[PDB]
């Protein structure tokens, strides 16, 4: 998993709401399932598979949980955030 | 108090009264189409009933499920 080499997500950033800083991609077993947008310094709950995940964000999108075993969710600041 | 919540729904064509069916509930100030499978529907709004939303959208499109809530960051 190298998420340079991740296209971007299929993002809509609302323009009544702050730009979220992260994007996040979501894996099982190593293969992409999905991505999307999340705030930095900041939590979320996220579906991952079968279970519920609370992921906590740090100021460079580093993101941590308690993610099911196969799963991954990984984080980067997107560009010029 | 804004909420960012993401409900997975099967979307084939559809799309269309999904979207109808949530940008019209109480609370709800958008919804727009995201995911690698553009199927996700992007719901932001005030005071928005989730399980609500999952269920009607159940009854009228398809199988739907909440899939992320995220507070809004101020």
């Amino acid at each position: 998993i190298d998420l340079s080499r991740e296209r971007d997500p299929n993002f809509f950033d609302n323009a009544d709401i702050p730009v979220p800083e992260c994007f996040w991609f979501m894996f099982k077993n190593n293969v992409r399932q999905d991505a999307g947008t999340c705030y930095s310094s900041w939590k979320m709950d996220k579906k991952v598979g079968p279970n519920w995940v609370h992921i906590k964000s740090d100021d460079n999108c580093n993101l941590s949980g308690d993610f099911p075993p196969g799963w991954i969710v990984l984080g980067k600041k997107r560009p010029g955030f | 108090p804004k909420q960012k919540i993401v409900i997975k729904v099967s979307m084939p064509c559809s799309r269309s009264k999904a979207m109808k069916l949530v940008v019209m509930a109480s609370g709800v100030s958008s919804v727009e189409v995201t995911g690698d499978g553009k199927d996700r529907l992007q719901v932001v709004g005030d005071g928005v009933d989730a399980a609500c939303l999952v269920t009607c959208l159940r009854k009228k499109i398809g199988h739907a499920e909440l899939v992320q809530v995220e507070e809004v960051k101020e």
